[PDB]
């Protein structure tokens, strides 16, 4: 099924970061957090 | 990934960890079998 843009930011927001127990950080601020989200849309604009 | 290392290795001496002066470190598991990996490394992929 087609992403929705608005839909993936909220789940993004949401992603934890490396050694996630004492980290505390979250969102699009994380390195990986941040690729996901840009993989995800290049994703999206294949399966479109 | 290069970038989650360095960011927990600030606090750590000594030296501070930059962008600028990080290089890849590459190991090969040895395992029997893909399932005994349980958890994710520490700093790992």
């Amino acid at each position: 099924p087609d992403y929705n843009d608005v839909e993936v930011r909220e789940l993004v927001s949401k992603l934890g970061g490396p050694n996630p127990k004492t980290s505390t950080e979250r969102g699009m601020t994380v390195p990986l957090n941040i690729f996901l989200y840009q993989e995800v849309t290049r994703m999206q604009r294949v399966i479109g | 990934m290069k970038q989650e290392v360095t960011r927990n290795h600030k606090k750590k001496d000594g030296e501070a960890w930059s962008l600028d002066d990080v290089v890849y470190s590459t190991t090969v598991k040895e395992r029997e079998k893909e399932k005994d990996i349980e958890q994710p490394p520490a700093e790992g992929v």
